[PDB]
């Protein structure tokens, strides 16, 4: 029986790289940072509500411009805001109503979004023509769409269902590389700023570490109880943070490999749906279905505070790259705009 | 699973292949980093209402 | 009180309706009268490649229908020269050689049958049955078919839906009137009952009975019979709507005329006997053929009447004692023997020799006593006056055989054995079912019990679709393409709306009402039913996830839908028409179950603690 000697070959190699963190785990971030001066109240307030929508908004992302946004609903539509106004710049009617996510690339030339169809569908926001049309139907996956981001015009990546990831040509409209290893549905990815690297986080409840050019997991991150919904990169691409249906984010650290802090309070209970950090890492905002968003300081692990205006799940939120904005998106059908 | 136990050995081979960094050292860091972009955070250190699109800036490009 | 088309958009409802049931398809659509109508209608003026096939197929059904042979082997020769030879000798004929060759291999011999192209039917309708027929059901003609199929699966009938002007015949039961029916002007017999007055008889087997034996009776057109075109009930009566006959009975002429001649006998028999053949090839035997049975239309012309004592003997055969006695079989008679249609031929020649005599020939005049009567007709052969033809004496004594196994119609092959007997030598059938032979006499001008009553309505698809084609059919059509193309001209000018429904994953749409009646356009998605006043687009919804159940509920006397939502909310929606009801019950139960259950594995989209 030859597979005796394989799981405990890796048990002697699990404990090894236990090992050799436990040896780098010489102190604490809250030993560390328990020095600094807390963040103070941070009351932030509504500055925008985003009417528009018929029902449960699933998912939302911010142009570069740090100005307009899409969000995907299942009303069947991505809509496209200009927050400064709340005009609507397009309403796109999808061909599948079970739309999950959305993204929006950082030209501001085209936008995707997936969900069931198990298809990343790219729209052309700037035809010749002066239409909006979908450009490409991304087909491969065996699983639904549960995420995906453009790196550029011509390069995305999602994760899906069938527990892969992939990045695609979109003139070609293969998968150039694929990204195998997650046991469980894959929920939510983020692109390290280089976009050299991207973090997932899934169902089995593990985070990966991926290299985009040689098609491996170069490190695997566990600690979590439950799913991972939500995954985003701290500011200068040497961590990352995580939001889980255990009721905790996660904080973890890619080059001392392995978990800095964790994010709870014994009344939170519900689970986390998304994640963003402030431009500065100090903060990290968190998504409940409990229908608040969570403010945290980063560095303590303090609750600092809390955004309360949703009737509903609140189940994506954002911050802008300019860092004046966050974006909370409801099961309630409303975005809002906090500040 | 005649298979699938054998790549996850040698995944494993790569995985706890790299060198790694002490806590500190990595904590040091990203407390580091805060603190040096911290006077660029709008939700940390408040800008002028009047070049907030949020509360009152009126011309916008 | 005139007949209003739906909207096109009834399509996207009906169409499913329909397929649901098989009835999306060539042969189904084809052999109904309007849905013929439409397609022929479609290939005639929309496309090119089916023009010559469906006009190549009227000239044969033309063709079907000449009474002479001459007349055939000339009108044989036009369908040759102009759709064979001409379209073979212009590359255009997608036929088979077998085809070619049986025409042509007849047509040199001058052997010109009526079913000389019956090959050619079915290849036309094998170049019809694919491509041709997918493209009409992609074109508005088959919208206007099911525009048309709504309202047919919509009738309800009242006495509102009628104008009666006068009686005709009482009954036992009740009566039968005069009537016109407002929506198209046809006129009609409508026959009425009384529950009460049955109830108080208890004959609801009886009434029951008639309403069985007229739809097993009343396709084909046959113009012999009484045929029904309706059935429906009230709190207080039971209505046929049968084919009106104002020129009373043979009894009452037979009364006032007195005997008839050989002659004109001969013609009520030869219709009666088309009659027979007809519910005989239907296996139900008539059983109370008799003078009083028979009726007159205003030309003269006869058809056989009550069926409350037909029988249906396809299954299982009758051996009850039923009918009259002057007219009845030894069989029908005798404790407990079978018999099948050879009862009516008996009683057929009892009554053609009552039409001769002015009695029954096993009646000596007497009245009470059946008994005599019945005695006579198991005993003593029929003594005929020497006044009688001897063609006439062969035809009654073959008739009135007291063997089964001996009679004319009772051994071999039925209504054709009486056809070929030598009295009938000079008629021609063809003639006296297209009704041709000139009549003898024109008529001169001047709670608990209701369930037992439930089926009972009915309509006959193929009644109501030919009272429709041979009145407004054309003019309603003409009407209503105008409106839309009225409509189609407002909306441009009003920044047309192009269709919400188009290119996404909508299953149906179409209108309904609601409360919160208030009446809006609904779509409904795998996820969602959308819906929408006139101008905007769908500014709310329900999600299917909401949606705990679909139950159907009545209010104000009306069947509506009751959509019970998660938060303990309800939702009532009330539909046009029955089909309407059925199929968005259908395809809201079929969807929110589905989504159900989609969402139960999403683990972002599901509900969790
Ligand atoms: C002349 N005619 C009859 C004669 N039969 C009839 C008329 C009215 C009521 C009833 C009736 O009550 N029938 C049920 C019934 C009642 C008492 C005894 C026997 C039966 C039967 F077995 F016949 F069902 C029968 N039925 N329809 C017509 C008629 C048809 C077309 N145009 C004009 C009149």
């Amino acid at each position: 029986s030859e597979l005796d000697q394989l799981r405990q070959e890796a048990e002697q190699l699990k404990n090894q790289i236990r090992d050799a963190r436990k040896a780098c785990a010489d102190a604490t971030l809250s030993q560390i940072t328990n020095n600094i001066d807390p963040v103070g109240r941070i009351q932030m307030r509504t500055r925008r509500t985003l009417r528009g929508h018929l029902a449960k908004i699933y998912a939302m992302h911010w142009g570069t411009d740090s100005r307009l946004l899409v969000s995907a609903s299942q009303d069947g539509k991505l809509i496209i805001w200009d927050s400064y106004t709340t005009n609507k710049v397009h309403a796109i009617p999808l061909r599948s109503s079970w739309v999950m996510t959305c993204a929006y690339a950082p030209s501001g030339n085209y936008v995707a979004c997936g969900g069931l169809d198990n298809i990343c569908s790219i729209y052309n926001l700037k035809t010749r023509e002066g239409n909006v049309r979908v450009s490409r139907e991304l087909a491969g996956h065996t699983g639904y769409l549960s995420c995906c981001r453009f790196l550029d015009d011509n390069q995305i990546v999602t994760s899906s269902g069938d527990t892969t990831c992939a990045l695609w040509d979109i003139e070609t409209g293969q998968q150039t590389t694929t990204f195998t290893g997650h046991t469980g549905d894959v929920m939510s990815l983020s692109l390290a700023p280089d976009t050299r690297l991207f973090v997932s986080g899934a169902c089995d409840a593990s985070a990966k570490l991926w290299d985009v050019r040689e098609g491996m997991c170069r490190q695997t991150f566990t600690g979590h109880e439950s799913d991972i919904n939500a995954i985003c990169f701290f500011p200068n691409g040497n961590a990352f943070a995580t939001g889980s249906d255990d009721a905790t984010c996660r904080l973890f650290d890619l080059r001392a490999d392995q978990e800095l802090m964790t994010y709870s309070h014994d009344n939170i209970i519900c689970g986390i749906t998304s994640v963003s950090f402030s431009k500065s890492g100090r903060l990290l905002l968190a998504g409940y279905d409990d229908f608040n968003c969570n403010v945290w300081d980063a560095l303590k692990a303090d609750r600092a505070g809390v955004l309360a205006g949703h009737d509903n799940r609140v189940s994506c939120l954002g911050v802008t790259d300019d860092g004046m904005a966050v974006a909370t998106g409801s099961w309630d059908s409303f975005l809002k705009i906090w500040n | 699973s005649i298979a699938q136990a054998r790549k996850l050995v040698e995944q494993l081979k790569m995985e706890a292949n790299i060198d790694r960094i002490k806590v500190s050292k990595a904590a040091a860091d990203l407390m580091a980093y805060c603190e040096a972009h911290a006077k660029e955070d709008p939700l940390l250190t408040p800008v002028p209402a009047s070049e907030n699109p949020f509360r009152e800036k009126k011309f916008f490009c | 009180k005139k007949i209003l088309l739906p909207e096109p958009s009834i399509r996207s409802v009906m169409q499913k309706y329909l397929e649901d049931r098989g009835e999306v398809t060539f042969e189904k659509i084809f052999s109904q009268k309007l849905g013929y109508l439409l397609f022929r209608d479609f290939c005639l003026k929309h496309l090119e490649e089916a023009k010559p096939l469906v006009e190549f197929y009227e000239e044969i059904k033309k063709y079907e229908k000449l009474e002479t042979e001459e007349e055939r082997l000339v009108c044989s020769r036009e369908i040759f020269d102009t759709y064979i030879m001409k379209e073979l000798l212009a590359c255009s004929h997608p036929f088979s050689k077998s085809a070619i060759e049986h025409v042509q291999g007849h047509l040199v011999k001058k052997q010109v049958p009526p079913d000389l192209f019956q090959p050619y039917i079915e290849e036309i309708c094998q170049n019809l049955r694919g491509d041709v027929f997918q493209k009409f059901i992609e074109s508005d003609k088959f919208t206007r078919f099911c525009q048309w199929k709504n309202v047919e699966l919509n009738i309800h009938l009242t006495m509102n839906d009628f104008s009666v002007h006068r009686i005709i015949g009482r009954g036992g039961f009740g009566e039968v009137y005069g009537c016109r029916k407002a929506d198209t002007g046809k006129m009609y017999a409508m026959k009425c009952l009384d529950k009460k007055r049955i109830k108080m008889k208890q004959g609801e087997t009886l009434a029951l009975n008639e309403r069985i034996m007229l739809s097993l009776v009343s396709t084909g057109d046959c113009p012999f019979i009484v045929c029904m075109s309706y059935a429906f009930h009230t709190p207080d009566k039971l209505s046929f709507i049968l084919d009106l006959m104002n020129g009373g009975d043979l009894h009452y002429h037979l009364s006032q005329h007195g005997v008839f001649s050989e002659a004109d006998m001969r013609f009520y028999a030869a219709e009666i006997i088309l009659g027979l053949e007809h519910m005989h090839n239907r296996f139900v035997v008539y059983r109370d053929l008799k003078p009083a049975n028979i009726l007159l239309d205003e030309h003269g012309h006869v058809r056989i009447s009550d069926l409350g004592l037909a029988c249906d003997f396809s299954k299982k055969k009758p051996h009850a004692s039923v009918g009259t006695h002057g007219y009845m079989a030894p069989e029908v008679l005798q404790k407990g023997v079978a018999y099948d249609s050879s009862a009516d031929w008996f009683s057929l020649g009892c009554m053609l020799f009552k039409l001769l005599r002015g009695h029954s020939p096993f009646r000596q005049h007497k009245t009470k006593d059946k008994h005599e009567i019945d005695r006579m007709t198991l005993t003593m052969a029929v003594e005929l006056p020497d006044s009688f033809s001897p063609e006439l004496r062969s035809l009654l004594e073959g008739l009135l055989q007291r063997d089964v196994n001996r009679r004319l119609g009772c051994l071999g092959r039925g209504a054709q054995e009486v056809k070929e007997s030598p009295f009938f030598r000079s008629l021609d059938w063809q003639m006296v079912f297209l009704q041709k032979y000139p009549p003898p006499l024109i008529p001169p001008r001047g709670d608990s019990d209701q369930e037992l009553y439930r089926n009972f309505p009915l309509t006959i698809s193929e009644r109501w679709q030919q009272e429709v084609a041979e009145t407004v059919f054309d003019t309603i059509n003409a009407e209503t393409d105008r409106l839309e193309a009225r409509k189609k001209t407002k909306n441009k000018q009003l920044g047309h709306e192009e269709d919400y429904a188009l290119g996404k994953d909508c299953i149906m749409h179409g209108y309904m009402s609601k409360m919160g009646w208030q009446r809006r356009y609904f779509y409904l998605f795998p996820n969602r039913l959308e819906w929408r006043g006139e101008g905007e687009a769908p500014q709310s919804l329900l999600t299917m996830e909401e949606i705990q159940s679909v139950e159907e509920t009545q209010i104000k006397e009306r069947k509506c839908l009751l959509l019970k939502i998660r938060g303990g909310k309800q939702f009532v929606l009330q539909c046009d028409s029955d089909p309407e009801l059925v199929q968005w019950k259908k395809e809201l139960r079929d969807a929110y179950r589905e989504a159900q259950q989609l969402v139960q594995r999403v683990p972002k989209m599901k509900n969790k603690p």
